[PDB]
């Protein structure tokens, strides 16, 4: 049993910075398998994946967003965040935090199984 | 860089056929890295494939993967009234992660 | 001195041929061995090699000492050590 | 002993932590080792140890002669082995 739940706002200003963070019960974000990746639906349109963040602090993001996106993780809190800056009106959207597996070395598990509820943003 | 496209948007069925959902690469890519997930109006997506071959914990028989290089297929011989929802072909290999377009099963 | 990994006499051998749980215990019976005990790799490197990967219990090795029993790992298929 | 794999005297240790090639090198220079090389384990039973692990030649090592060539590689991370 391993649940991720997100809490943030949900009222985020235009040229603002977003504050969402990711907590997981049933397990540690400490997992060499696995890494911790934000993922954000648009209503009604296709899924994008916005980040995803190792333990050990190595960040990996889609290259459009590249230049605004600051996840960052804290072990001793086992919660994960997201920093949006520079937001705009096309951000809208539902997010949610998964863990993107990677496997183990016999067992090869290339898939996001666990996904969070889901925050809703939106924008003024 | 990799930009899976999957052609039909939408599909109408009945309830009881089998229907095969398509998934194609721009570049080769091996069949580890790709998946087949599930996603219910107001809900999370639930992991349906993953390898392309391989059936999630709990997922039924009658979802199953093949295919290879630039074209996947997800069969589902069964269409049961929960099986109605939009399916997601993901490519992901320890590095940018990438989703399909999405198919929605309707009648 | 065997094809595997050596850990306080026991030898455990890979099978990468994907077989359930009861396949994999009659193969391992079959070449007089039996499947690897949770308790004696989990506190052992050997867990780092042998993660999900099944066990005499029956279910998979997970790190976690404690947690949620899915029960439907009849379907599943993984490799096995013995 | 060899905390790990073993054959004719060349000591396999296993880092679990996923990491980049270039990672990868100056850790196992730290540690006064170096990476696999895809021909030495090639024919041998290491190799279904070794799949999807980085080797010195600077792409995973996989047993079929068949590699996708041409792309890029660098930014990926996987287990290594020294």
């Amino acid at each position: 049993q391993l649940q991720l739940q997100e809490s943030g706002p949900g009222l985020v200003k235009p040229s603002e910075t977003l504050s969402l963070t990711c907590t997981v019960s049933g397990g540690s974000i400490s997992s060499n398998n696995d890494y911790w990746g934000w993922i954000r639906q648009p209503p009604g349109k296709g899924l994008e994946w916005i980040g995803s963040i190792y333990y050990s602090g190595r960040t990996n993001g889609n290259p459009s967003l590249k230049s605004r996106v600051n996840i960052s993780a804290d072990t001793s809190k086992n919660q994960f965040s997201l920093k949006l800056n520079s937001v705009t009106a096309a951000d809208t959207a539902v997010y949610y935090c998964a863990r993107l597996r990677l496997g183990s070395l016999l067992h090869r598990y290339r898939a996001v199984d666990p996904w969070g509820q889901g925050i809703l943003v939106a924008v003024s | 860089e990799i930009v899976l496209t999957q052609s039909p948007g939408t599909l109408s069925l009945s309830p009881g056929e089998r229907v095969t959902l398509s998934c194609r690469a721009s570049q080769r890519v091996s069949s580890t890295y790709l998946a087949w997930y599930q996603q219910k109006p107001g809900q999370a997506p639930r992991l349906l494939i993953y390898g392309a071959s391989s059936r999630a914990t709990g997922i039924p028989d009658r979802f199953s993967g093949s295919g290879s290089g630039t074209d996947f297929t997800l069969t589902i011989s069964r269409l049961e009234p929960e099986d109605f929802a939009v399916y997601y072909c993901q490519h992901f290999d320890s590095s940018l992660l990438t989703f399909g377009g999405g198919t929605k099963v309707e009648i | 001195s065997c094809n595997g990994l050596y850990y306080q006499g026991s030898c455990y051998i890979l099978h990468s041929d994907y077989k359930s749980f009861e396949d994999a215990k009659a193969n391992c019976a079959a070449e007089s061995s039996t499947l690897p005990n949770k308790s004696d790799v989990l506190t052992t490197w050997l867990i780092d090699y042998v993660e999900d990967t099944w066990g005499s219990d029956g279910n998979p090795i997970t790190k976690t000492t404690s947690d949620y029993q899915d029960s439907d790992v009849s379907q599943e298929v993984r490799k096995y050590f013995c």
